[PDB]
C-alpha cells in the first residue's frame, strides 16, 4: 500500500517531475491545492494510464480548465484504470469541457465516489454529467455537485438518474438554486429509488416550506438516513412542523440534522424539541443562525435534560441568546452526561451570562469538552469568572474566547490559571484579541512552560 | 516564532491577490495563511495593497483601539479589502467561508521599532 498526499504546496518543475513515479504506482495519490495546471495534466493522463493500482485521485483546487480536465480523464479510461475515489472540486471545469464525461463515467465501472464541487458546469454540464451518470455501468455511492450553477432544469435529470441507481450513499447539491419545484422534482426521485441514502445535503437551494412534506415523504422512505442538512434555507416553523413527523418514525436513525438559518424561531425549535426527546439516536444538531431567542434556548435545555436526548453536539451560533438564558444552560452543563460540545458563539451573553455558565462549570463534576463562546461581548470583568473555571473544571479541553471585548488585563488572568500543571484546558482560542507585546511574553513563556498547550491566535 | 508585525503580514497581507474572480478565495487563502489550523478563524480581513502601503498608515490619523487603547490609526485613503466570515455550516476541520469584497478605510493598531502594525482592528 503506497499513499501519497500534498496539502498547499507550490509544485516547481523540479518538485513535480520527482513525483511522476509515483503517481504511476501509488494506489492513493492526492494533490490539492498545488499550483496545477493544464500543463502537467498529460503527465497525470501518462502517469494515470500506466497505473492498475490507482484507487484514489485527488486533484482539488488546481487551474486545470476545460482542457486539463480533458486530458486527466482521458487518462483514466484504460480498462486497466481502477479508480474509486475521484475529485476534480474547484479545477475550473465549465460547460465547454463536459463533453467527455458521458465517455468516461462509461469506462469507469469501478469510479464509486465523485466530487465535482465548485466547477460552474451549469445545466447544460449536468445534463452531459447525467448522460455519463445513466450509463449503466455508472454506479456511485457519492456525488458531490456543490456550487455547480445549477437550476430547477438540472432536476429532472438528476432524478431520472436515482429512479434506477440503487448504490447512492451520499448527495450534495448544496448551493445550487434548484428552486421549490426543482426540490420536489428531486424529492420524488429520492423517494422512487430503492437506494439506501445515508446523507441528504441541500444547503441554500431555494427550498421552501412548500418543500417540506416531501422532504418528510424522503426521510421516512430512507431508514437509512443518518445525516440531513436543509441549511440557509427558508423553512420556517411551518417548514419545521412539516418536517418533524418522518423524523418521529421509530424507523428514523438520524444522526446528525443541520438546519442553520432556516428562519425558524421559538416555536419551530419547540417542534424539533419533540425530536430530541424521543430519538436517542440524534448526536448532532445545528440551530445557528436562527433567531430561537431566550424562549427558543429555555426549550432546548429542558428537552436536552430528558431521559430520550443523548444530544452530543449542539451547534448555536448566533442564534439571539442572552444572559437570561444562561441559567437553563447551567442546569444543563451539570445534569447532561452526553453533551461534549456546545457552540454559543455571537450570541450578546456578556459577562453576566458567561459568569452564570461559569458557575456550573466550576464544579468537577461536568463532562463538557468544547464551549466556544466567541463574540459573547465578554470583557475583562468575565475573565476571572473563567479564570475559575480553568482551575476548577476537570472536563473542558477546548475554549474559544475569540473576537470578545477583553483585551492584556483579562487574557492575563486566564494564562496565570494555565499556569497549573493540572489545568485540563489543551486549547484556549483568542483570535483577533488585542494585547501589547508585554502580555505575548507572558503568553510565550506560559507556551514553553507547557507544550501540550494550545493558544491560538 | 514570529514577531507580532509578521503574524499582520500573514494573517492580513496579500498585495497582489484578489478575490473578486474567485468566490473560493477565502477558503484558499485562510487555509494557506494558517488559520485553519485546531480551530477555523471566525473572521479575516485580507488587504490587497503594498505592504509599504498598509504600513503608512501608522503615521496617519490617530484613533482609539476597540479596547480602548490609544495605538489605532486610520488610513486616510480606502484601501482594497477581502472580508472572509466562517459559514455556519462548517465544522472543524471542515471550514467554509463567504467571500466579500469592499473597498474601505482600515483601522490598525501599531507597535515596537519600527513602527509597524501588529494588529488589524476594523473597517470603516
Amino acid at each position: 500500500m503506497m499513499s501519497l498526499d500534498i496539502q498547499c504546496e507550490q509544485l516547481s518543475d523540479a518538485r513535480w517531475t520527482e513525483l511522476l513515479p509515483l503517481i504511476q504506482q501509488y494506489e492513493v495519490v492526492r494533490l490539492d491545492d498545488c499550483g496545477l495546471t493544464e500543463v502537467r495534466c498529460k503527465d497525470i493522463s501518462s502517469a494515470v494510464q500506466a497505473n492498475p493500482a490507482l484507487t484514489e485521485l485527488s486533484l482539488r483546487t488546481n487551474e486545470l480548465g476545460d482542457g486539463g480536465v480533458g486530458l486527466v480523464l482521458q487518462g483514466l479510461q484504460n480498462p486497466t484504470c481502477k479508480i474509486q475515489k475521484l475529485s476534480l472540486q474547484n479545477c475550473g471545469l465549465t460547460e465547454a469541457g463536459c463533453g467527455i464525461l458521458p465517455g468516461m463515467l462509461r469506462s469507469l465501472s469501478t469510479l464509486r465516489e465523485l466530487h465535482l464541487n465548485d466547477n460552474p458546469m451549469g445545466d447544460a454540464g449536468l445534463k452531459l454529467l447525467c448522460e455519463g451518470l445513466q450509463d449503466p455501468q455508472c454506479r456511485l455511492e457519492k456525488l458531490q455537485l456543490e456550487y455547480c450553477n445549477l437550476t430547477a432544469t438540472s432536476c429532472e435529470p438528476l432524478a431520472s438518474v436515482l429512479r434506477v441507481k440503487a448504490d447512492f450513499k451520499e448527495l450534495v447539491l448544496s448551493n445550487n438554486d434548484l428552486h421549490e419545484p426543482g426540490v420536489r422534482i428531486l424529492c420524488q426521485g429520492l423517494k422512487d429509488s430503492a437506494c439506501q441514502l445515508e446523507s441528504l445535503k441541500l444547503e441554500n437551494c431555494g427550498i421552501t416550506a412548500a418543500n417540506c412534506k416531501d422532504l418528510c415523504d424522503v426521510v421516512a422512505s430512507k431508514a437509512s438516513l443518518q445525516e440531513l442538512d436543509l441549511s440557509s434555507n427558508k423553512l420556517g416553523n411551518a417548514g419545521i412542523a412539516a418536517l418533524c413527523p418522518g423524523l418521529l418514525l421509530p424507523s428514523c436513525k438520524l444522526r446528525t440534522l443541520w438546519l442553520w438559518e432556516c428562519d425558524i424561531t421559538a416555536e419551530g425549535c419547540k417542534d424539533l424539541c419533540r425530536v430530541l426527546r424521543a430519538k436517542q439516536s440524534l448526536k448532532e444538531l445545528s440551530l445557528a443562525s436562527n433567531e430561537l431567542k431566550d424562549e427558543g434556548a429555555r426549550l432546548l435545555c429542558e428537552s436536552l435534560l430528558e431521559p430520550g436526548c443523548q444530544l452530543e453536539s449542539l451547534w448555536i451560533k448566533t442564534c439571539s441568546l442572552t444572559a437570561a438564558s444562561c441559567p437553563y444552560f447551567c442546569s444543563v452543563l451539570t445534569k447532561s452526561r452526553s453533551l461534549l460540545e456546545l457552540q454559543m458563539s455571537s450570541n450578546p451573553l456578556g459577562d453576566e451570562g458567561v459568569q452564570e455558565l461559569c458557575k456550573a462549570l466550576s464544579q468537577p463534576d461536568t463532562v463538557l469538552r468544547e464551549l466556544w463562546l466567541g463574540d459573547c461581548d465578554v470583557t475583562n470583568s468575565g475573565c476571572s469568572s473563567l479564570a475559575n473555571v480553568l482551575l476548577a473544571n476537570r472536563s473542558l479541553r477546548e475554549l474559544d474566547l475569540s473576537n470578545n471585548c477583553m483585551g492584556g488585563p483579562g487574557v492575563l488572568q486566564l494564562l496565570e490559571s494555565l499556569k497549573q500543571p493540572s489545568c485540563t484546558l489543551q486549547q484556549l482560542v483568542l483570535y483577533d484579541i488585542y494585547w501589547t507585546n508585554e502580555v505575548e511574553e507572558q503568553l510565550r513563556a506560559l507556551e514553553e512552560e507547557r507544550p501540550s498547550l494550545r493558544i491560538i491566535s | 516564532r514570529e514577531s507580532a508585525a509578521q503574524k499582520f503580514q500573514r494573517q492580513h497581507m496579500d498585495p497582489d491577490g484578489s478575490s473578486i474572480n474567485s468566490p473560493t478565495y477565502c477558503n484558499q487563502m485562510m487555509k494557506r495563511r494558517d488559520m485553519t489550523n485546531g480551530s477555523c478563524k471566525p473572521v479575516n480581513t485580507f488587504v490587497h495593497e503594498p505592504l509599504a502601503d498598509v504600513q503608512a498608515v501608522c503615521s496617519q490619523e490617530n484613533v482609539t483601539c476597540k479596547n480602548r487603547k490609544s495605538n489605532c490609526y486610520k488610513s486616510s485613503s480606502a484601501l482594497h479589502i477581502t472580508d472572509c466570515h466562517l459559514k455556519g455550516n462548517s465544522k472543524y476541520p471542515n471550514c467554509d467561508y463567504k467571500t466579500t469584497q469592499y473597498q474601505k478605510h482600515i483601522i490598525v493598531a501599531c507597535e515596537g521599532n519600527p513602527y509597524v502594525p501588529v494588529h488589524f482592528d476594523a473597517t470603516v
